[PDB]
């Protein structure tokens, strides 16, 4: 993406365009998230152990 | 800014010699340029 | 416009934009420096 801060996309970029390098960031994001969580769940089942 | 020394200078230069000029202290509005056509040629970048 | 304290607020500051709670700070910037951020990549503070 042009920056990770969503604001300096959104801010002075055009509105149609920004749509773009928006969702590109919004996935890029998600995916870390989903990782994250996947860890945390096997990192609790070795403390249930 | 003199926008009026850029667009309605009565010179211009070669491309091989391009010239560079700096703008700087002013309140610029950027729509007199933008919103009514002067151009054949108008693209912008990273800010609309 | 004035500055509105201890309140969330629309801020527009000269190139930097959001919403949050303003105010003062003791943080000690550089001649040269107009803004600051926080250890991961984010605004932390501004200069007026
Ligand atoms: C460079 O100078 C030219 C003129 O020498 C400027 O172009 C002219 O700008 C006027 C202002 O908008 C345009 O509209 C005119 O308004 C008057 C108002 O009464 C009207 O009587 C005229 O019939 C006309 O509507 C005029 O069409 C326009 N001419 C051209 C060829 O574009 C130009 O904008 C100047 N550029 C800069 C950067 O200053
Ligand atoms: C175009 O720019 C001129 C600059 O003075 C402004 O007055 C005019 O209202 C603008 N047109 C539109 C549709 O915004």
């Amino acid at each position: 993406a042009i920056s990770s801060v969503l604001n300096d996309i959104l801010s002075r970029l055009d509105p149609p365009e920004a749509e773009v390098q928006i969702d590109r960031l919004i996935t890029g994001r998600l995916q870390s998230l989903q990782t994250y969580v996947t860890q945390q769940l096997i990192r609790a089942a070795e403390i249930r152990a | 800014c003199p926008f009026g020394e850029v667009f309605n200078a009565t010179k211009f230069p070669s491309v091989y010699a391009w010239e560079r000029k700096k703008i700087s202290n002013c309140v610029a509005d950027y729509s007199v340029l933008y919103n009514s056509t002067f151009f054949s040629t108008f693209k912008c970048y990273g800010v609309s | 416009t004035d500055l509105i304290k201890n309140q969330c607020v629309n801020f527009n500051f000269n190139g930097l934009t959001g919403t949050g709670v303003l105010t003062p700070s003791s943080k000690r910037f550089q001649p040269f420096q107009q803004f600051g951020r926080d250890v991961s990549d984010f605004t932390d503070s501004v200069r007026d």
